[PDB]
């Protein structure tokens, strides 16, 4: 770990979590063909957990989740994910350009 | 009709086709799981650490683990082929001696 | 012998019905052959633009009548009357006007539109079974029709019964009948009139009064829910709300998913 | 075809009317907006208030 | 073996004497083949008989 | 009918003219397309290689596959002819026309 | 469904019978409204409508 920290400079922290999330998603996808419960519950858990992260890795996490899990998830889950992501900006837009 | 066993056999065949250095550790895990499932009970007593190890070995999903190895080896082989074609190799220890 | 046409009791007839394979069924204009004993049926069918050829190997024609005519024979639907010339006739008596074709369940009587997709078990008022000693014993829905008959309600589910001709009847236990039904099954095959089926133990719930058994075939049919246990049924019925409707879940998106990780890993180092 | 609904029976047709809703995204092209809004309103209300 | 025991659906052969046992055993989902070498069957009756 | 069927047969016959090592792939795909039309629709769930192959073989109708193979075969033969034009043939003994 | 206002059909015996929307425009015809649904009908050239 010290040798790893020697390289990659400041961005090692961003790289580590991005690799870990990708590995976890790959494992979940590998367990998919037998356990059909995973695609929904794991996505919900991932959405819940993504709050406790920095924005720098949060953006990459959102991009990876949207690229990977989109084609095999019900539509309403995706729309709920989008609404929950975009509420923080909808509030600002409504306050600054529509509110009274 | 049902054909799950044929699918698993095909997966194993494709895995054997894409041979690497790490196939042996997966085969060892599979055979150890089979052996533990077949006898068990007899030589497990006390030693909660041993019981934990036995349970971890038995609960490992071997049947859904080969597929991840397939994708892991695919990128490695693609990279090796790209290096061989574009860049070349200097070490004579490579098994490219066929050509 | 050649069949002949008769016009007795013509004023008491509302309509006509067809009997196919021992079970009464509705009549469609596309049918081409019948066995007929009535002349007014020609006017009934011609007004609808139909034509047919008479043969003995085709479904019989029976007239729905508002008058109690003939007598009941076990194993045969409706009533049977013999003409003065020796020819036999068939009729469908009724008690109330809102009657189509009625089949018999072991407990109650329910109308049906198709025998293959209904809760029907028997189509005859009286039936005769082989006892434990190998001798025929009569059974009827109403014991007043024939002396010595046993009521249909006395029968029990999950019990093997054999008729005089060797047919086997086996029906599962139920807890609700009507528009919605709930059934329980065991690890044994069940048989009904002319059809025996294999099913596994469990519990099934249906939104319609159609025949229900625990297997993949009925599980694939819409409006049918089944499970190995009552708790498992709720999980099974709530599973599709969070799962796709097919095997379209192709896992070939992982290469593209890992492409992003490889790209960002290389880009950070560079 | 769009605008066409079918089913085995009256209740079956009503239940199947919601079939595209559980379909994976990428089944409608123009009418996706109203389907999205019909879920967004229900979700936002049922969560944010109740 | 000279000892009375309870009955379970797993057993597959008995020496049957009572006719109603055939109906009773069917309600538990069991099936059996009659062989005299298999354990016998007894019935519980409140009335003093025998 | 003639015009609706003879065209497909003519295309199939012309496909053999531009023969290549990949012709057997299309030949097997044609058998696979017909095989899972009067059969299959069974064998239930589990595994993923079998379903991937089933999806791949049923991707497009046979005529589209034939036309797409024809396109690539024509391009490959054109490239080979272009190579044969400039660089020269191995069999210079026959003197061909470039000598 | 219907090609023209007035048509012609074969009877059960094959004789031609004129048909039209209104009987007043052609004496001896029979109105379309009397035709029952779910019934096979044939024309002079053997065309079938149901």
């Amino acid at each position: 770990f010290m040798r790893f920290r020697r390289a990659f400079g400041e961005y090692s922290h961003v790289v580590a979590f991005n690799t870990l999330l990708f590995l976890m998603s790959f494992t979940v996808l590998c367990l998919t063909p037998v356990y059909s419960f995973l695609p929904g519950v794991y996505s919900v858990i991932y959405l819940y957990l993504t709050f406790y992260l920095t924005n720098d890795v949060s953006f990459l996490a959102h991009i990876q989740w949207m690229v990977m899990f989109t084609p095999l998830v019900p539509f309403w889950i995706t729309i709920a994910y989008i609404i929950c992501i975009s509420t923080k900006h909808f509030y600002w837009f409504f306050s600054n350009y529509l509110k009274r | 009709w049902d054909l799950t066993a044929f699918g698993l056999v095909a997966e194993w065949f494709l895995a054997y086709i894409l041979f690497t250095r790490f196939f042996y550790v997966l085969g060892l895990a599979a055979i150890m799981q089979l052996f533990f499932s077949y006898f068990a009970v007899h030589f497990i007593s006390n030693s909660w650490l041993m019981w934990l190890i036995i349970n971890l070995v038995q609960m490992a999903p071997i049947s859904a683990m080969v597929r991840m190895y397939i994708f892991f080896a695919s990128f490695y082989y693609v990279w090796k082929s790209y290096v061989h074609v574009v860049d070349g190799c200097n070490s004579s220890t490579c098994m490219m001696c066929y050509k | 012998h050649v069949m002949s046409k008769h016009t007795d009791f013509s004023s008491e007839i509302i309509g006509y019905k067809a009997i196919d394979g021992g079970v009464t069924r509705d009549i469609a204009s596309t049918d081409t052959c019948f066995a007929n004993k009535h002349a007014d049926f020609d006017t009934w069918f011609s007004q609808r633009g139909g034509s047919y050829t008479n043969d003995k190997a085709c479904p019989l024609i029976a007239a729905v009548i508002t008058r109690e005519v003939g007598f009941v024979v076990p194993g045969l639907p409706g009533t049977i009357l013999r003409t003065t010339n020796g020819d036999f006739l068939h009729f469908l008596p009724r008690v109330f006007s809102a009657v189509g074709n009625i089949c018999y369940t072991p407990s109650k009587l329910i109308e049906y539109t198709d025998f293959a997709t209904s809760a029907c078990v028997l189509a005859a008022e009286c039936t005769i079974f082989k006892d434990a000693s190998g001798k025929p014993v009569p059974y009827c829905y109403d014991t007043n029709v024939l002396e010595g008959s046993v009521a249909y309600e006395s029968l029990r589910p999950d019990t093997r019964y054999v008729l005089m001709d060797g047919s086997i009847i086996q029906f599962p236990n139920t807890y609700l009948e009507g528009s919605v039904r709930v059934v329980t099954t065991f690890d044994s095959e069940y048989c009904r009139h002319g059809t025996c089926e294999r099913s596994e133990a469990g519990v099934c719930v249906s939104t319609s009064g159609r025949w229900v058994l625990n297997n993949d075939y009925y599980r694939s049919l819409p409006g049918v829910f089944c499970g190995v246990d009552a708790v498992n049924l709720l999980t099974n019925m709530f599973t599709p709300l969070i799962q796709p409707i097919g095997a379209l879940d192709i896992s070939a998106s992982i290469v593209a998913g890992g492409i992003v990780a490889i790209v960002v890993t290389c880009l950070a180092y560079y």
